[PDB]
């Protein structure tokens, strides 16, 4: 029959006798209303992890089969809400009407259906679209210790795609519901809420929200790959999903590994990370692009779960508790961050000004050290010094203010050339502000050009433009 | 006494450059040491946790 | 309905309810009985449903001893969780884990009773107008602000000044915020329960204060459900009467070894260095439902152990994901006679931003860290070298970041009877003030004894005076 | 005794060290089930049932006191294990002795820079 | 002949059977499902026996997903273990670890099919005749030969050039040896495996190669049984038809993870660090059927992650226990800009012994070994102190020292997309010429730049006068 | 067999490391709990109850002997491990081979300030 | 063993020596059983029951106002851990405890006994003379502060330490090898006779070096030598 009983009631996990035709991985519904996934199907009994409040469950209490493997509602539908693990709204817009259902578990794309990432995803941030490029099917990882600004590069990374064709979503595992209210309001007054969808399982709520929770958010990003469109997917801690796994592992009473987390721990996040890919022009062409982020307890790299993230993903962005203390923003450690797979994706534009920017930097981060008193150094060392600083100034951008490719490409041709070698450390950031400024109020030839050609053929423009700023308005 | 200063503190500098290397090569050495004695006393306890839950 | 006793061991007691309904999770149970002869010994014991087991039985944490329990004995359901008296009659007054008053004045006779066992606040019924709630203490009004509906926790190891820290903060809310405090003794000394008890009733601010403790020497199950007795009685005042409240929760520690002990006494496997699997869970339950809504806020000051000095122990790194605000204290600033003992360089809050506080807030709090990092990035060259080769300007920087080092000490009230200094309040616009004035290097000619205990920056240019200097 | 009838008394446990590995005997021999260490849950209740009951009593009761003075040993200097912290959450105040101090010819062997109490000053005379 | 699924728990899954008699250990069973309502859904999967459990049950680990399995299914023994197709007819082809392809080419159509679980060759098919591959590759040729039939240990971290080395030696084998060629992925990330393929396809390789793959994301059960696959494919070429093969392995330490978690799954006791308790006979049954006999050969290049750069960690020592060589890809190497990274003094194998290869090779080995730890143990006197401070001796051993450095590196093929130089192989006997005539001291004029890159010792030579 | 007829016979075990890892094994599958490092309760038996057997027998058994020469293997030089250690207790002597000093072109490579032997002096010639 | 020797002391009245070269193995014993027996087991695998055990073997081996029984044992310790159950367990019986150290066996210098974890209840100012008790006290103490100091001369040159240190690590150097000895039942290992060495001439050996007499002779003069006098001559047998 359709019908079971319960027999056993812990902590969110559950036993019943009946539910003879019950799947493995099926949907059960409780009488109050309640959902819970049926894990294990033994001769007499059906192991089920419950999906909210588990206190008013009772023995003897009726559980029904939903005759349906667990789905979450994809579509259009989905965009500009905040929904839970289980696509239910929590933003009080009312009912969505999606008419899409798709699995949370599906097997990644095979070696056949993909192709390599050739085009970009546009961050916003100098000093991630510059040094550490990023393709529209890679997975890159946000690491650092705990209030650092990993999920402020998240959201300028999300507000930076306004004008692209890219559909993000955001994906609160085990977060305090006062910063998720935080993120919604950010993201409505920048207008991100237009092209973004919010999934949440906040701290509150049962371990198995927590673990099912980055699954539905990839599910709502497969749509849109499965289609031919572009979408992000960000998931805010992979550090609080381990967590909620090893509790329902050990309640279920499997034995642990490594750190007290069980041996299954990689494979959840490498099935999990797998499935974001650009897939082959045969199948469409569509992409998927996720961020996932960790974090690291006093700096502590090598870890389980930061190594085991380090083995599954295409590269890194690590950020310092120091340097967020010493005035810098977005705080990236530039000489330990790398991407693989991008380089290959960045614009050429980008390319003509990048391996500069590298070199120079390269030699100011190795010599800074040496070099910390005034002016012992010779002349040979302090042009790197001050070139160094001077750039290390050009990287620096406040919070929630995104910056135009076009205008990334200008400021860094200024500094890289030297044209700002004669202004002094502290009027680098309100020269930026200016000469921007200057250039889209009477120059907008020069950033038109930029962006339909995406290469820099003739520059004597910009050098002859630029010379006329200097003279008239430091 | 221009070149004992001179001497006096190349010496300094150099003497205390060995020291410094010397002090590192001696934190890296205890320091594996002391993730040796660290992990082997952990998988030690995650063994008691597997015997003892068995046990019952 | 009615159930029987069918297992006893330690805390841990298995009932059988047959007939009827079984009790739900979390659910109160009452045992009342009446030796029926000269070989039993009367007893009064409540107990909270843990689990369900099958063969219509349930296993439950005792609240109180089990000695002279006996197999058999009838139990009563009573419908609903441990339900606490809520309302202004439960000022000034000193209450158990099970909301009974402790002291001799009589019953609270309260008009209502809620149960310890509530839903947070949604999504919707937050509120983002983040702002400042002023201490009047010159360390964390500068380096760590608290935001209102806000939580701040005072990490240290044993002897720092964590309870005489807490004991101040109650006093000054209680002087010019006028609101109402609860503290949340989980775990506590019952030598410690008595020395705030006589503070607070001889201070006055007794009468807008409630205090919350049970007792150290309690089984495992009332050390456990405590702290959310205390915030059960701080909920009605942001809720039904809509005002800003205070709740102070001494050492959250003892809270997270408490369920330890509660799940390995039920059988749970344990996890990362003997902690119950459930330790993120369960901090969040009492963490999640202090926040500020469109009816009111609640803020709150934590204590917390540092074990060993080990920071990276699941107890402190479990707290720190719910904390807007940390304070560090040194072990190393208590034994050199500067109280409060924070150190400058480890506390920090998320507020300290310039669109959430003013820009000479700002501005000043960063040349506070800056000059003393830059003078314990020295500390080794003066010892080792003549102070006499250290250059003009790190020679006035030492000087300005041992003047600043000093400022930060203030003699409190509640501390008033150890060393006889009166205690002082100081504004946020003269803490401000001050720290500017020493920074922009207008106050240099006057000796870094007169900084040392002083409250506002006028009063160490006096006491310069009263020094002969 | 001595303390409800208004008198003195001094409490020495030569070591609390030995009274847990005895309860730690009697618990899995009962097969009550294991936690940390491979000591009961419940170990934290026995010693905190028994120092709370050291106490200076209220004039009403008649101004008697009970002091203790329990002692514990650690294994190869590890302060961190679970029955030398679960003890030293529960009293007033801990005294450090070093094996390195005492070999050295400080004989006592206190260490003087991480031993605390609480009640310092009150207890002490004004001189 | 029909069992029942009795029970479901993740990839674990327990079967009964009735009115016949149970199937071996290690044999595959099938369930093919069709949905009889709409609430059900259609499935297709395959599941190893692990273990008997009395009752007329069995015990049994899925090949494939799990999810939509129901209590009471029907089950199909197939009566012996998984079985995949063999022949020539699979060179050029990608599989999956059920042999089935994987690429829309269509059915293989082989003849015959060949049980992947099988017994190892026994001591009296043995072969003693130790002699060496010529890879053509200037390192590995000299300090670390690799012997027919042995086994050898790939170290490098994530980009140091792994993917470019193993398709520079399935090249060079598919090119003058004319040699057939296995390569087998586990736990290894379905992206890389593209950019493989792709590189393979347009070099012409892939002719000549059998492809298998076990993605990162595939169960545990799948994982676990893939490098069999590859292996028992490899040995239809040296049992049925006489050839010396190749096979290649992703990633052993994928192979030893994912036998932790089928232990860990199946609830046997952990043993140290948490593998598990059969580490050593698993490894052992990949390992000892990986040799040479009186029909033919099977030799192995099996690339290892290290966990935690530690190389004391039980998968690494229970690796090293059946390897015969060892070739390390440095990190300090690669951002030096040297391409193929191969370490002269980590690298070392159980063949470079005067009573295995001939005496002028050992000595030629030594001599650039010793040279290479002198010109190391001087760079601080070079670097810190001026060049012309250095004696005579030293200075000339220097000047040697810093011609054979670069002289060690080889332009590879596969790496045209990248640089565009043209690739070159290497002859043992040009190898043993070029490095005598440098330390013998005969040819020293010669500018160092010239050595960088340039395949044979002649070619140096040539590039020194068109250089200008 | 040879030395119950009065002959002599010698016996190498090519590493009792190996053998080691294959009773833990059977020990772990039979579900006996484990405790040093996973090994068995019961690893010193093992050993012990296998190398006591050889022996140098009285003039009235015959004279023979049987002499053995074990062989095991350290993880990165740990001679200070469970199994190493242990055989070590029940053997007449050790040889230890050092890692380190055969790269410098030294042969056999035995660490003399380790290796000893508890029959030595008394089996060596006069000269 | 121990049934045997209390009834000497018990029934005879004597006074006796009991030996025993392994109780490590008594406890291991005990712990190879209890599985099988059906019980719990607890750290590092043992017996619930360890202290019991060790105590109902350990009260028996006392002296009484009928006899005597005085008691050498040796004490395995596993992987070279102190903090095992069986050797923890152990040292709250013992009267003295002496402590065996590889570093010092692997140095050459036998017994190879540490001198800064070996010790005994008859140390007291009460039970032995003033200058027993002062020789002793400046033992420890200048082997401590070598110890101290293996760290910083090895980070600094040894000619960078103070003139106190400088003799305080060339005393302590004579003394740790001067604390070595031949012993006659080891002739087969160390190629020397055997000597035995009174009371006396210890406090007088040691004194005499803690005094700084001998400053002027070699270290390798002070090893494997019985007596002071010996280490006189054997720096004459070098010129
Ligand atoms: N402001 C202060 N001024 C002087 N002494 C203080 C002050 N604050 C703390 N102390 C001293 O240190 C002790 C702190 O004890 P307690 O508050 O229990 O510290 P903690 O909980 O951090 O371990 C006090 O009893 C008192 O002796
Ligand atoms: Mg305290």
């Amino acid at each position: 029959s359709d019908v079971g009983t319960v027999i056993q009631v812990g902590d969110g996990i559950a036993r019943a006798h009946g539910l003879d035709n019950v799947m493995s991985g099926e949907l059960v519904e409780f009488a109050n209303g309640v959902m819970g996934m049926a894990l294990n199907l033994e001769e007499n009994n059906v192991g089920i992890v419950i999906l909210g409040p588990y206190t008013g469950i009772k023995e003897g209490d009726e559980v029904r089969r939903t005759g349906r493997i667990m789905e979450v509602p994809v579509g259009e539908e989905l965009i500009g809400r905040v929904v839970n693990a289980l696509g239910q709204p929590i933003d009080g817009k009312g009912p969505i009407n999606a008419k899409e259902f798709r699995p949370v578990e599906r097997k990644a794309p095979g070696v056949v259906d993909r192709q390599p990432v050739k085009e970009p995803l546009q961050t916003g941030i100098k000093a991630i679209d510059a040094m550490i490029p990023i393709g529209r099917g890679q997975r890159e990882l946000i690491i650092g210790d705990r209030q650092t600004g990993k999920t402020a590069i998240a959201i300028d990374t999300i507000i930076n795609q306004k004008g692209q064709d890219v559909i993000c979503i955001y994906v609160a595992i085990g977060q305090k519901q006062s910063t998720v209210a935080q993120v919604v309001k950010t993201l409505e007054e920048h207008g991100a809420m237009e092209y973004t969808i919010v999934v949440a399982a906040t701290a509150s709520d049962p371990a198995a929200l927590q673990y099912i929770a980055p699954y539905a958010g990839c599910a709502m990003g497969e749509y849109f790959r499965d289609k031919g469109k572009h979408a992000l997917v960000v998931y805010d801690d992979l550090s609080k999903h381990a967590v909620a796994y090893r509790q329902i592992s050990l309640l279920l009473r499997r034995p642990p590994g490594r750190e007290a987390y069980p041996g299954d721990v990689f494979y959840l996040h490498s099935r999990l990370l797998e499935r974001a890919a650009k897939l082959s022009d045969e199948k469409g062409g569509g992409s998927l692009t996720a961020l996932p982020i960790i974090e690291t307890q006093a700096g502590d790299v090598s870890a389980y779960i930061p190594t085991n993230v380090i083995s599954i993903t295409d590269g890194q962005i690590y950020l310092e508790s120091d340097l967020f203390y010493s005035g810098i923003r977005p705080a990236i450690n530039v000489g330990l961050s790398v991407s693989r797979v991008g380089g290959a994706a960045q614009i050429k534009a980008m390319k003509q000004v990048a391996g500069k920017l590298r070199l120079d930097l390269a030699q100011y981060r190795e010599l800074q050290a040496f070099a910390q008193f005034a002016s012992d150094l010779d002349e040979a060392t302090r042009a790197q010094l001050e070139r160094g600083q001077r750039m290390t100034e050009i990287l620096k951008q406040p919070q929630y203010s995104p910056m135009p490719v076009e205008k990334q490409v200008v400021i860094i041709y200024a500094g890289t050339n030297g044209y700002l070698d004669d202004i002094p450390v502290e009027k680098v950031k309100e020269f930026e502000d200016g000469f921007l400024e200057y250039i889209e109020s009477k120059h907008p030839d020069i950033l038109e050009e930029i962006r339909e050609k995406k290469a820099l053929d003739d520059e004597l423009e910009e050098k002859l433009k630029k010379a006329i700023k200097e003279f008239k308005a430091t | 006494l221009l070149d004992a200063k001179a001497s006096e503190h190349a010496a300094r500098m150099t003497a205390m450059k060995n020291a410094t290397d010397n002090a590192n090569e001696l934190i890296r050495t205890l320091t594996l040491s002391y993730n040796r004695a660290r992990q082997a006393a952990i998988t030690q306890e995650i063994t008691e946790i597997v015997a003892g839950a068995n046990a019952l | 309905t009615r159930g029987r006793v069918i297992q006893v061991m330690g805390p841990v007691v298995d009932v059988k309810f047959e007939n009827g309904h079984l009790p739900a999770i979390y659910n109160a149970l009452k045992i009342q009985h009446k030796a029926r002869n000269e070989n039993e010994v009367d007893i009064d014991l409540t107990l909270e449903v843990a689990l369900h087991l099958g063969d219509d039985t349930v296993r439950t944490i005792a609240m109180a001893s089990t000695d002279g329990l006996i197999r058999g004995m009838e139990v009563i359901d009573t419908g609903a969780p441990i339900s606490v008296p809520v309302g202004p009659e439960t000022l000034g007054r000193m209450f158990d884990v099970l909301g009974e008053p402790i002291d001799e004045k009589g019953p609270v006779k309260a008009k209502k009773r809620w149960p310890i066992h509530r839903p947070p606040p949604s999504l919707s019924e937050q509120s983002t107008e983040d702002e400042i709630l002023e201490t009047g203490i010159k360390v964390i009004d500068l380096l760590a602000p608290i935001p209102k509906g806000g939580k701040i926790g005072l990490f240290g190891g044993a002897g720092v000044g964590k309870t005489v820290l807490i004991m101040e903060l109650i006093r000054n809310i209680a002087y010019e915020h006028k609101g109402f405090s609860v503290f949340a003794g989980v775990g506590e000394r019952s030598r410690e329960g008595n020395e705030l008890w006589l503070e607070m009733k001889e201070s006055g601010v007794l009468d807008n204060t409630v205090l919350v403790f049970g007792q150290m020497n309690e089984p495992p199950g009332a050390r456990f459900r405590v702290a959310l007795t205390g915030l059960t009685m701080a909920e009605y005042f942001r809720d039904e009467e809509g005002k800003d409240v205070l709740l102070f929760i001494d050492n959250i520690f003892r809270f997270a070894q408490a369920g330890s002990e509660v799940s390995a006494l039920l059988g749970r496997m344990p996890s990362e260095v003997g902690y119950q699997p459930t330790l993120a869970t369960e901090m969040a339950e009492l963490q999640e439902r202090i926040t500020s809504t469109r009816r009111g806020s609640i803020t709150s000051v934590q204590a917390i152990y540092v074990p060993a000095d080990d920071l990276t122990d699941p107890a402190p790194a479990t707290t720190f994901a719910h904390l807007d605000a940390t304070i560090v204290l040194s072990r190393e600033l208590a034994e050199k006679g500067i109280y409060p003992a924070v150190d400058p360089l480890q506390s920090t809050s998320r507020i300290m931003d310039p669109r959430i506080v003013s820009e000479e807030h700002y501005e000043v709090a960063r040349r506070v860290r800056e000059i003393l990092q830059r003078y314990k990035d020295l500390q080794d060259i003066i010892a080792i070298l003549g102070m006499e080769e250290l250059s003009e300007e790190d020679k006035l920087i030492v000087q300005r970041a041992r003047k600043i080092q000093r400022f930060l000490s203030q003699p409190f009230h509640v501390a008033e009877h150890f060393t006889g200094r009166p205690g002082k309040y100081v504004p946020i616009e003269d803490t401000i003030r001050g720290f500017k004035e020493i920074l922009d290097g207008k106050l240099d000619d006057v000796p870094e004894q007169a900084f040392y205990m002083v409250g506002t920056i006028e009063e160490a240019v006096e006491k310069a005076k009263k020094m002969k200097k």
